[PDB]
């Protein structure tokens, strides 16, 4: 299974700068393009080596559609001010997410097209790709507008067609990177926190993709256990750890379980001085 | 307007070994709005050459950024990350724990 | 590929 | 570098008010102001503005190309780099030009329209301004011809972000910062991409109908003018407006529109001949 996603952010910041639009494109957990309206390029830029072979027609076409989005979503900040009767003086955020998922065979599974205004769900294309979820009263107006423009039919055709066909092309062009699986490299650390208790920490490092399960068990039963959010190492791989506090002398009772696309069999880790 | 304070993690790209070049990371996530100010500190002083990822967000609309710089860890120097945000009255400082 | 986008 | 911004607008009438703000290092800090290339020479004898600089009675002497420097105490120089330039343009110094849309103010989505600014006054340059926009006015040279001065602003391809109220201004060869009084406003309306209504004779009135929830319908004849009616729901989940036929013309077209989007109309209905 694989996924493609575009994340765009438009912010107004009256008195602190001109409204700014930033869009980023991902294939799974790998960023590959970006556009920043605050740059002198004003072009869509490559951000991963495997997309840089695409020809000038690709970069011309993509820059055109994303600059258009830049202008559209910057105007959407002024419209939202009217819909919600908000001051020209306030700072506001408008976010969009778009993309599709494909299976192993290379076929469509799900599509997405969603907005938020100031951090809260605004309008979203529903799961069936035919109707819209409006979160409040302002978004009901946009819904009524987009029904009148038949937006759901166009995005549905794009998400099931061009989006999926593009993901399929990207996955082959960057196969060795995008279809790689780097298994987790694991280690455990023991730190005493008191006379009667110690902290056991299971470490997962160097893993791609970033989907992972780190679980702790005593004698076999699940022990829900501190769990940090998976974080980027900065080289394309990811890190995570899970920690539990254990009674002194019972460390052998606890085991850490690792599940990852890169491990043919689930790992079982056990402390050992 | 929804305001969410950032989670901060400070860590190295690779396992720390004194004297060996590495990367110091400050990963900030879960925050809203997007305006955030992030610095990497060496013995309390901001490190000048610091790069950062393009602004992106999660399914829940929360933003995340990775800040990083090239560094060589030592036994003497103490690294940290300083984050400011509309949710924080003063900057929050998270120390790198090599332990 | 980048999508076509519409006004609010 | 700081961010300099004029509020409410860098285009300001004589007697209006504009405030220059200098955002440096996360606050509107103490800053000095600089004009033209004199960026190492602060204006008004080095005054340290404390919050903002409000020029409440705007005069033509206020016009110019400004930069600010925010105070930076733990710096070798104590001050920031030069900010972005902001050009304050003062209006009301000549008599207003005229502004006209070619071929007309209804512009189909994806097409272009020409906003021609003109005057019997021999203006050297023209400035086109979309109301409410922070961006600098578009500037064009005034083409002199048969005793009229004129300039053609091209707007397009038409989308909702370009619809709205436009005004244009003139300036003389020796007073570019000094602008004319603004021309009468021109409303540019984009049609589509919302689906066209149906226009028909009542099986007498002319009916505009759509499944789409347009809240207002607009009727237009080929000659020109504009009649508006609120949409009413009835007869099978259709939003429709019935326009009284009247008790001698033909070829009418209808558009739908929504509230809080005054300058965005649907594609026109097919033309209907009324005998
Ligand atoms: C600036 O001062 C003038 C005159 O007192 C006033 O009309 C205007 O509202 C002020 N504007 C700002 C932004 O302070
Ligand atoms: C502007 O467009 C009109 C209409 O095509 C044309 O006649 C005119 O020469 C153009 N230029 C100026 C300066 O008006």
């Amino acid at each position: 299974s694989h996924s493609m996603r575009y994340f765009s952010t438009s912010v107004s910041r009256p008195g602190r700068g001109e409204p700014r639009f930033i869009a980023v494109g991902y294939v799974d957990d790998t960023q590959f393009v970006r556009f920043d309206s605050d740059a002198a390029s004003q072009r869509m830029e490559p951000r991963a080596p495997w997309i840089e072979q695409e020809g000038p027609e690709y970069w011309d076409e993509e820059t055109g559609k994303v600059k258009a989005h830049s202008q559209t979503d910057r105007e959407n900040l002024r419209i939202a001010l009217r819909y919600y009767n908000q001051s020209e003086a306030g700072s506001h955020t408008l976010q969009m997410m778009f993309g599709c998922d494909v299976g192993s065979d290379g076929r469509f599974l799900r599509g997405y097209h969603q907005y938020a205004y100031d951090g809260k769900d605004y309008i979203a294309l529903k799961e069936d790709l035919r109707s819209w979820t409006a979160a409040d009263m302002a978004a009901q107006i946009t819904k009524r507008k987009w029904e009148a423009a038949h937006v759901a039919e166009q995005q549905r055709a794009y998400l099931e067609g061009t989006c999926v066909d593009g993901l399929r092309r990207y996955l082959e062009n960057g196969k060795e990177t995008l279809q790689r699986t780097d298994p987790p490299k694991t280690h455990m650390t023991h730190h005493p926190i008191s006379d009667h208790e110690a902290t056991l920490r299971c470490w997962a490092l160097g893993f791609y993709p970033a989907e992972i399960t780190l679980t702790w068990q005593r004698d076999g039963e699940d022990q829900t256990t501190e769990l940090v959010e998976t974080r980027p190492a900065g080289d394309g791989t990811f890190q995570k750890w899970a920690a539990v506090v254990v009674p002194s002398g019972e460390e052998q009772r606890y085991t850490c379980h690792v599940q990852h696309e890169g491990l043919p069999k689930p790992l079982t880790l056990r402390w050992e001085p | 307007m929804i305001q969410r304070t950032p989670k901060i993690q400070v860590y190295s790209r690779h396992p720390a070994e004194n004297g060996k070049s590495n990367f110091l990371n400050c990963y900030v996530s879960g925050f809203h709005p997007s305006d955030i100010e992030v610095d990497l500190l060496k013995n309390g002083e901001r490190i000048e050459k610091v790069e950062h990822s393009d602004l992106s967000f999660s399914k829940d609309w929360s933003f995340y950024l990775l800040y990083y710089t090239e560094f060589t860890p030592t036994e003497k120097d103490e690294y940290a990350c300083r984050v400011n945000h509309v949710t924080l009255s003063q900057p929050k400082i998270v120390k790198w724990d090599r332990d | 590929r980048y999508p076509l986008t519409f006004g609010w | 570098k700081p961010f300099l911004s004029a509020w409410p607008s860098a285009v300001v009438p004589r007697g209006g008010h504009v405030t220059l703000r200098c955002h440096y290092r996360h606050r509107f800090n103490n800053f000095m102001l600089y004009k033209e290339d004199r960026i190492h020479v602060p204006i008004f004898h080095g005054r340290l503005f404390q919050e903002s600089f409000n020029m409440s009675p705007v005069t033509t002497a206020h016009a110019g190309n400004y930069t600010c420097r925010g105070s930076h105490p733990h710096s070798p120089t104590g001050w920031s780099a030069a900010s972005n330039p902001v050009v304050i343009m003062v209006t009301g110094n000549h008599r207003k030009p005229s502004l006209l849309a070619h071929p007309g103010p209804l512009v189909k989505s994806g097409e272009r329209v020409i906003l021609q600014c003109w005057s019997d006054i021999m203006f050297e340059h023209f400035f086109l301004h979309k109301e409410g926009i922070s961006k600098d006015p578009s500037r064009l040279v005034g083409q002199i011809h048969d005793g009229v001065s004129k300039a053609n602003f091209s707007i397009g391809p038409m989308m909702f972000a370009l619809a709205g109220t436009y005004r244009c201004y003139g300036s003389v060869t020796h007073t570019p910062y000094q602008l004319s009084a603004p021309s009468d406003p021109l409303d540019i309306v984009v049609t589509g991409p919302y689906e066209k209504p149906s226009l028909s004779a009542q099986p007498v009135t002319l009916s505009c109908s759509s499944r789409s929830s347009y809240d207002m319908y607009h009727l237009s004849r080929e000659g020109g003018a504009e009649r508006r009616l609120p949409a009413v729901r009835k007869v099978n989940r259709t939003f429709q407006a019935d326009f009284p036929l009247g008790p001698h013309g033909g070829t009418y077209r209808c558009f739908g529109s929504f509230r809080h989007s005054p300058y965005e109309w649907s594609d026109p209905s097919d033309p209907l001949l009324v005998s």
